[PDB]
Parts: C-alpha cells; sequence; structure tokens
RNA sequence: GGUACCUAACCAGAAAGCCACGGCUAACUACGUGCCAGCAGCCGCGGUAAUACGUAGGUGGCAAGCGUUGUCCGGAAUUAUUGGGCGUAAAGGGCUCGCAGGCGGUUUCUUAAGUCUGAUGUGAAAGCCCCCGGCUCAACCGGGGAGGGUCAUUGGAAACU
RNA sequence: AUUAGCUAGUUGGUGAGGUAACGGCUCACCAAGGCGACGAUGCGUAGCCGACCUGAGAGGGUGAUCGGCCACACUGGGAC
C-alpha cells in the first residue's frame, strides 16, 4: 500500500549563498528529433537545504514535494559526494 | 565477356540531336543519334549516331550497339539488390521492387528497361537531364550487379545462405 | 458521344466486328487521310487507356478511383485492374448477350429494370461479385430489344452460365484475362496513372 | 448526474446510438469515460448489442439510466441480475 | 589524432583492393580483432592472422581473391561515426543488397552478423556496412 | 557539412515572394492600418488610363491601366481585350496575371466584371473576356 | 411526411457545355489580318501566304461542369539528416594564440547515463490503415483489430559510448 | 542578435496575515540574490491538440467544420 513515489534526481551545486537552499545543475542529455547528435543541456532547480551543509560543486540528490516558496520545489536527500 | 550478334535486337531509338559547325561560309547542320538496342531477355546495349542525314544515323546506332553490348541479369524479371549508379554528373539510382510494380523511369531509361526486359524498376534521374548520360547512368551501374548464385561461388559459401 | 466515331480514332472494332474500319481506316476527319504521325509515350499511353475506358464509357472522375481501388487489392495491380472493369455489371449484361453495344446495355441497367438477387439495380456501375444472379421481372420481361437479342445467339463467356428464356446470369471463380480483352494491351495504364 | 445513456450518431436520416457511460454536464455528443456497445433503431428486426456485463460494475458503483436506455438492459436481463445482486 | 580506430581499418581495407595487395597491417585492438574474424567466417578472407608484439600489435589479413579478376570485397562503409551513433533496432535490423549484403552489428550479446542478431532478437551499434 | 555545425546554425530556409503583391494585402477603416488578408481578387478604381508600348521585340502598343484598389494601394492593371470598356472611376475586378512584356505591371483586368462587358463578337474564348453565349 | 419508398399508366418526349489544338502536350486546316489590331505560364508568336492573333469548319480534353484566379504542398536532390558543395561554376575566414562547446590511442576491472530488451500502466472516441457488415452500389455509415509516445515504472543484457 | 543585458516583492530567510489548498500570494523585518550564450529580457507574430492536406518516406503547410481544453461575453475594474 505504499504512496507514489516522486520525482527525484542527481546533481551538481554551483552556489551556496541562498539561505538554507542551493541550486543544483541537472545534467541528462538526449537526441534532436531531426538530426540525431547527442548534445547536452542545462538542468537547474531550487533545492531544500535543512541542515546547510552544501558546497560549491557538490554531488548530491534532490526530492521534489509541495512548493516550499518561489520556484524552490525540491529538497536533498543525501550529500553523495563533495568538493576538494 | 563480348555479347555476340547471334541475338534478337529490337533497336528504338530515343531522340534526334540536330548538331552545327561554322565553317568560313556558314554553319553545317548535321544530326547526332544514339539508339538503346537489345533483347527483352537480358542484353541491352547502344552506340553513338552521326551522319549527315537523318536515316543513315539510326543505321550506324546500330553498327556501335553490335559492338558492344552488356548484360544484366533477370531475378524474377527485377534488379536483384539496390544500386546507385554515378557515371559523370547524371546519378540514376536503381531500386527493386515487387512484381506488380511496372516500369518507372525517366524519358529516355524508360527505354532502356523494357529493353533489358526487366519490367520492375524503381528509379529516379538525381543528376542531369541529358540523354547520353542518362543512359551512360543506367548500364554503368547495371554493369556493376551481381548475382546470386555468383557471389556464393565468389564466397565459396552456399546460395541459400545468402537468402537464410 | 457517337460511340463508333471514337474507335476509329483508336483504329480498332472495340466491340468486335468487321465494321468501323472498312473503307476509312484513317481515324476521324479531314487530317484523316494525310498520313498520319507516330506518337510518344503519352501519345500512345492514352489511346491504350482509352482503348479499355470507351469500352465502358467510364468518366474519368470513375476511371481514377477504380485504379486506386485496385491499390489495396492484392497481385498484380495491372490484372487487377483488368477484373474490376469486367467484373462491371455494364459488361455483364453485354456478355449475356442481350445488349448489341454497351451503350444499348446501360439502358438494359438504368429503366430496362433488372434484378440482383432482389429489388432491382439501377446502377451501371455495380462492382459484381461472384455468387449472384441477375434477372428481369414480368414488367419488362420480354420486349423487342431482348427479344431480337434472344434471337441473336451469340458465344457464351466461360465465365458466365446463362440461358435465354431463363435470363439468369451466375458466374465462377473470375474472368480470366486470357478470355477478357484480346485488343487491349495491358501494364501501360498502370504506368500512366503511376505519373 | 452520472447518466448512462445514448450518443448520437450516423447519417442525417437514419441515426445510430451508441450506449455511453459519461457526466450530463458534457454535451449531447460529449466525452465519456467507457461505452458499452451499441443501438439501432433503423433496423425494423433487432440488433441492439450490449456488453451485458460491464455497467453492472458501473450500477454497483451507482449511475442511473433513463428508461429508454433503461428497458433495453431488461431486454437483456442486467437489471435483474444486478437486482439480484441488490437481494444478494 | 586518430579520431576513430574503426574508420581508418576499414578504408585500409578497401584501398588495397584497388591495387590488389596481397597482405595488410593494422595495429588491432580488441573489437579490431573480432571484426576480421567476422569476415573470415564468412566468406572474404583467405586466412587471418594475429601478431603479439610489444608495441600494440599488429592484425593482418590474407584478402581473397578466389576467381579471376573478381574482388569479392567491393567496397566498405562505416556509418556510426563520431558524432552519429546509428542505433538500428531489434525490430529494424537493417539487412543490406537486399539478398545479398551483410553489416556488422555489436549487440549486448557479443558482436554479431546480421544473422546472429536476427534470430536473438537483439539489437544496438550499427558499425559498418559491407558490400 | 558536420553535424555540430548543423545544429547550432540550423538550416536557414529559402524564402520567397508571392507573384503578386498586392493581392496578399487588405485594408480596414477605423482600424487605419493594413492587414493580411490573402485574398485572391479585389474590386479596384481607375484614375489614369492612357496608352503606351511595350519593351523589345514585340512593338504594339498595349493599353496600360492605372488601377486603385480598396487596400489603398494604386498599382497600374493592364487591360487585355479587343479594344476597351472602361472609362474613369469604374469598377474593375482583378486577377492575377504576370505580363511578361510589359514592364512592370502584373495584373490584368477581368474582362467580364461588373462593369466591364464583354468584348464585341467574340465566340472562341468564352469563360475568358466576359461574353455569353451568342445565341442557342 | 403520404416524404422516402413501391405499384401501374404516358411520351425520344424535359435536358451539354465550356477548354485546348507550333514545341511543353493529345489534336489543323481555310478566311480575316499585316509590328497594327491581339496571344502569352515557359521557350517566344504577327512588318502580306499567323497550324501561336481573331473567325469558321474539323478534331482533341473532360463532364454537370470546365477553364482562369489566389493560396499551400509536391516535382524542387533547388537548405540536401535519409538526400548537396567549396581549384577555376555561388563558396575557405589573411593568418594565428586559444576560453567555452565539439570529438578520443591501447589493455583491463567496474558501473549502467546513453543503448538493447521484456513485463506493466497509458497515448479517449471519431479520422488515417487491416478486415467484415449495413444502406439499390458508391460516397457514407457500422463492427472488430492494428498503428501512433525521444512515455513512465519495473526487471534483464554488458561488446561499443 | 540589425533585440545582450534584464528584474528590488525581484530574489532569499524568519515570523505574521491571507487563501479550500502550497507559496512574496500580501506585509513587516533581515539578507543580496536570482535570470543568461543551451539566447534571458524585449519585439513582431499567433489560440493549442487528436487531426487536415501533401510527400515514396524523412519532412513541409494549415489548425476551418466534428471531438478535447483554456481564454472572452460592448471596453475596463470590483463583488455578492
Amino acid at each position: 500500500s505504499e504512496r507514489n513515489q516522486r520525482k527525484v534526481y542527481q546533481g551538481r551545486v554551483v552556489s551556496d549563498k541562498m539561505d538554507k537552499t542551493i541550486t543544483v545543475v541537472v545534467e541528462t542529455y538526449k537526441k534532436h528529433t531531426l538530426y540525431g547528435k547527442r548534445v547536452k543541456y542545462s538542468k537547474k532547480f531550487k533545492a531544500h537545504d535543512e541542515n546547510n551543509q552544501a558546497k560549491i560543486g557538490d554531488i548530491v540528490k534532490i526530492m521534489e514535494t509541495r512548493p516550499l516558496s518561489a520556484t524552490k520545489r525540491f529538497r536533498l536527500v543525501e550529500v553523495v559526494e563533495e568538493a576538494v | 565477356r563480348i555479347d555476340p550478334s547471334k541475338l534478337e535486337l529490337e533497336e528504338r531509338l530515343v531522340t534526334v540531336n540536330r548538331v552545327a559547325k561554322v565553317v568560313k561560309g556558314g554553319r553545317r547542320f548535321r544530326f547526332a543519334a544514339l539508339v538503346v538496342v537489345g533483347d527483352k531477355n537480358g542484353h541491352v546495349g547502344f552506340g553513338t549516331g552521326k551522319a549527315q542525314e537523318v536515316p543513315e544515323a539510326i543505321r550506324k546506332a546500330v553498327e556501335d550497339a553490335k559492338k558492344n553490348l552488356i548484360e544484366v541479369p533477370m531475378v524474377g524479371t527485377t534488379i536483384p539488390h539496390e544500386i546507385i549508379g554515378r557515371f559523370g554528373a547524371g546519378n540514376i539510382l536503381l531500386k527493386p521492387a515487387s512484381e506488380g510494380t511496372g516500369v518507372i523511369a525517366g524519358g529516355p531509361v524508360r527505354a532502356v528497361l523494357e529493353l533489358a526486359g526487366v519490367a520492375d524498376i524503381l528509379s529516379k534521374s538525381l543528376g542531369s537531364n541529358t540523354p547520353i548520360n542518362m543512359i551512360r547512368a543506367t548500364l554503368q551501374g547495371l554493369s556493376e550487379l551481381k548475382r546470386a548464385e555468383d557471389v556464393a561461388k565468389l564466397r565459396g559459401k552456399s546460395v541459400e545462405e545468402l537468402l537464410g | 458521344g457517337p460511340s463508333w466515331k471514337l474507335s476509329r480514332r483508336l483504329g480498332i472494332s472495340l466491340s468486335g466486328t468487321g465494321k468501323e474500319l472498312e473503307k476509312r481506316p484513317y481515324a476521324p476527319g479531314p487530317h484523316g487521310p494525310g498520313q498520319r504521325k507516330k506518337l510518344s509515350e503519352y501519345g500512345l499511353q492514352l489511346q491504350e487507356k482509352q482503348k479499355l475506358r470507351h469500352m465502358y464509357g467510364v468518366n474519368e472522375r470513375q476511371f481514377r478511383t477504380l485504379f486506386d481501388k485496385a491499390g489495396k487489392l492484392a497481385g498484380k495491380h495491372g490484372e487487377n485492374f483488368m477484373i474490376l472493369l469486367d467484373s462491371r455489371l455494364d459488361n455483364v449484361v453485354y456478355k449475356l448477350g442481350l445488349a448489341r453495344t454497351r451503350r444499348q446495355a446501360r439502358q438494359l441497367v438504368n429503366h430496362g429494370h433488372i434484378l440482383v438477387d432482389g429489388s432491382r439495380v439501377d446502377i451501371p456501375s455495380y462492382l459484381v461479385k461472384p455468387g449472384q444472379t441477375i434477372g428481369v421481372r414480368e414488367k419488362s420481361r420480354n420486349l423487342s430489344i431482348i427479344k431480337e437479342s434472344v434471337e441473336v445467339n451469340n458465344f457464351v463467356p466461360e465465365y458466365l452460365t446463362f440461358d435465354a428464356e431463363k435470363l439468369e446470369g451466375t458466374f465462377t471463380r473470375l474472368p480470366e484475362r486470357s478470355e477478357l480483352a484480346p485488343e487491349i494491351n495491358e501494364a501501360l495504364i498502370v504506368e500512366f496513372y503511376s505519373r | 448526474a452520472v447518466k448512462i445513456r445514448l450518443k448520437r450518431m450516423g447519417a442525417k436520416k437514419s441515426p445510430f446510438y451508441r450506449i455511453v457511460v459519461a457526466d450530463s454536464r458534457s454535451p449531447r455528443d460529449g466525452r465519456f469515460i467507457e461505452t458499452v456497445g451499441t443501438y439501432n433503431p433503423v433496423a425494423k428486426p433487432a440488433e441492439v448489442k450490449i456488453d451485458e456485463e460491464l455497467a453492472l460494475k458501473w450500477l454497483q458503483t451507482g449511475a442511473k439510466p433513463s428508461d429508454t436506455v433503461r428497458n433495453l438492459f431488461s431486454s437483456q436481463g442486467i437489471m435483474e441480475k444486478f437486482h439480484n445482486a441488490k437481494q444478494g | 589524432v586518430m579520431t576513430d580506430p574503426i574508420a581508418d581499418m576499414l578504408t585500409r581495407i578497401r584501398n588495397a583492393n584497388m591495387v590488389r595487395h596481397e597482405k595488410l597491417e593494422i595495429p588491432a585492438s580488441k573489437l579490431k580483432r573480432e571484426i576480421a574474424e567476422i569476415l573470415k567466417r564468412e566468406g572474404f578472407i583467405r586466412d587471418v592472422e594475429f601478431v603479439e608484439d610489444s608495441k600494440q600489435g599488429i592484425i593482418r589479413v590474407f584478402l581473397k581473391y578466389g576467381q579471376n579478376n573478381e574482388r569479392v570485397i567491393t567496397g566498405l562503409k562505416r556509418i556510426s561515426k563520431p558524432g552519429l551513433r546509428v542505433y538500428a533496432k531489434s525490430n529494424e535490423v537493417p539487412r543490406v543488397l537486399n539478398g545479398l549484403g551483410i553489416a556488422i552489428i555489436s549487440t549486448s550479446q557479443g558482436v554479431l552478423t546480421d544473422k546472429e542478431a536476427r534470430a536473438k532478437q537483439a539489437g544496438g551499434e550499427v558499425l559498418a556496412y559491407v558490400w | 557539412p558536420t553535424i555540430n555545425q548543423l545544429i547550432r546554425k540550423g538550416r536557414v530556409s529559402k524564402v520567397e515572394n508571392s507573384k503578386s503583391p498586392a493581392l496578399n494585402k487588405g485594408y480596414n477603416s477605423f482600424k487605419k492600418e493594413h492587414t493580411n488578408v490573402s485574398s485572391p481578387q479585389k474590386r479596384g478604381v481607375c484614375t489614369r488610363v492612357g496608352t503606351m508600348t511595350p519593351k523589345k521585340p514585340n512593338s504594339a502598343l498595349r493599353k496600360y491601366a492605372r488601377v486603385r484598389l480598396t487596400n489603398g494601394i494604386e498599382v497600374t492593371a493592364y487591360i487585355p481585350g479587343i479594344g476597351h470598356n472602361l472609362q474613369e472611376h469604374s469598377v474593375v475586378l482583378i486577377r492575377g496575371g504576370r505580363v511578361k512584356d510589359l514592364p512592370g505591371v502584373r495584373y490584368h483586368i477581368v474582362r467580364g466584371a461588373l462593369d466591364t462587358a464583354g468584348v464585341e463578337n467574340r465566340a472562341q474564348g468564352r469563360s475568358k473576356y466576359g461574353t455569353k453565349k451568342p445565341k442557342a
């Protein structure tokens, strides 16, 4: 009787200046519907950091929920890997 | 090899070009000719036709036609596979199809394929619209055809293994 | 039309006679006895198409779609289109012999009433399948068009079972193109309407 | 509001009908959820074809049809099988 | 630089056909060694040989001229260029020269031919065309 | 050319004009602008009817209308028939027809319009030039 | 709506046209005409023998329609991924150093983002299409089925990226 | 791209109010972020979709009728 699993990703962090929140870049990449070659985009979101344990260039997962503020529609799961 | 003249050639013409030459006095109008020549059983050829008249050019087309013939494989009244000939700026590709599909080809090219006996060809004149080179676009591709039992003999392999 | 002036353009007795070529094989007109010229493929494939469509008088709005209705048919598309215009009900009336011309067979469908497995059919262009019976009710039981053409006892085609007074018409598996068209060259009309 | 009902189809003179589970708020040709089979008025004989089982699941959820639709179910005993389930 | 390994081995087979050399050298990576056994096992090579050296290895090919003057290999063509990855599915396995020619298909269950990818019904990359 | 060259420039596709520019635009009054109607045929008003010559080897003087449409644009049109009917301030319907010989005019006047009566004594070419069937 | 329909009675009686006719393109002659009147989508036709103008005859085209008109697609491989170019035909930046983006030698382990594949859920119906059946056939309408998703979840495959 | 810079309730946090409901949705406070060469902002343009037409297919054009949904009800704003 488990409820439906939500949207989820992992990615990479640009900046940390937002209060208890960050941006995370998702790098999934696809082909074009006319030619065939597979180029990469930039997909970035706004993610909740309840512990403020974020780094510039941090590998981390995000998890959506009800929208916490303006454009913020994610929370973290696990800080996967850190920067240097 | 050279195809012998011990056949039944049908030899209907394609076009006539009046072709000039400029001398001290004025022009000199002659005629040009080219006639696709063959049976309806797989032997196609042609020659040029040059004269100072209409009908003697029709005669001398048949000479180099009987000097130069070439043979086409007739697997199921089709071409056995797909090929694209590329002789001299006139590209004409050749596609096989099923047996009901008829002869869909260009103007001079349609007077070639019926002079093979092969009645199932899709084609499309990619290159220029010139009558000599479009016929050169056909036979050069038809020269590069292959037979099913022949390439299995080339590979040293079974013929049915080329199908299954 | 005249239905005979158009066949001398084709230069053939399209119903199959000894007439309409004697004394005048040149096609129509004052440019008739002035000797004709040799045409192109477009010159041929018109007349090669028109040697079949002037058999049945089919307007080319109705001639195009039956070619397309042969497109969905299996088998060779040339011989498929031979089947549909010899399964034409106008041709079935003429091949049962009660019409001297196929144009005479048109009134034999239109108001010379006739019964296909039931009430009546006023359709000169009904596609006829094997397994159908054809008769005429007593309202036009024996008129002199039928009475003379019963007496004109022509040969019955071998895909038909026909009696004179019983007047019933049924079929075989198909009308076969070897039996159907001696004059008309096939496989040219297909390459006409592929372009 | 949820009325299992007919749905008008066909040519101008001779109509055709499809028996349709839908909301009444959508129009006469409006959208729906899932249909059951057919109806033919223009045949002087029969050929009113019903799925005969799928609507009973909807009737256990509750969807009141009009009587002109309902008496076709009486002719095939959907409602009486359903009334046995209501007596069950 | 070299930009891809498989391109410069296929045309090197093709550029020997117009001169009719007997033998070749190809610097023999792993997938290079397995293409050569495909052409060997299916009628395009007299014999193929492996050479174990210290530098990177070399594979060598004895070209198959069985008849008078008739090249068995009449041309090659690499498709899946580095920047265009033709992934033909197992439903739409591209057979070439319809009845005659082969195309080598690298599948997840081995680098296969047309036929061994056909009956096993698994597609993927399409690495070359062979006349 | 190469593939990544194609992706971030695209195929810059070929843009072609019409066969006639002054049929492709209509007018509305209280909007005070110049709408894109693409109507086939318009009714117009002639202002100056003089005549002039064609350009080259053909040299036989033409009829040379100048018509003002309901878009607001004054485009010189052409009078096809064997002699004319039109005078100033008439009702002129215009179909799109290219005149190679005359410089600049790309518009026939439909002989057979609301005001243009058909040309005198014409049997062949009945649908064109606006003549009824003479007597049956 | 006594409408469809069916029954019987009546008469060749009610009823065909426009377009083309040098080459493209199937079909041509005779008069008129003399850079004028006029045709023209294309090449281009007429300063006295116009098969190209206009008329007549006669053909041919298609048909209750035919032409012209404006549109959009096609032929146009003439924006070319499938399906072009670049010595002189339209086209190599004057040449470099290079951030971003683009692409990767060889061997091996591993991973599964791409890829391959199953299963499940779904992409309503009408329409295209497969096949039947219904309307005098057709068109139309009906029955059943397929197809359509760079889809999502889930479970597999490991050569290549 | 012959539009390269654009936004201060903008973008963040905290609390408060408010909404059926999450929220700068509103307001106070505090912070300075956010959006951008994968083309923001701007401007001209236009209802979208199953589908229609065309092409051999890849594609291109159109988005009328019938079916889905949004928006609008002389123009504009509020509210029961």
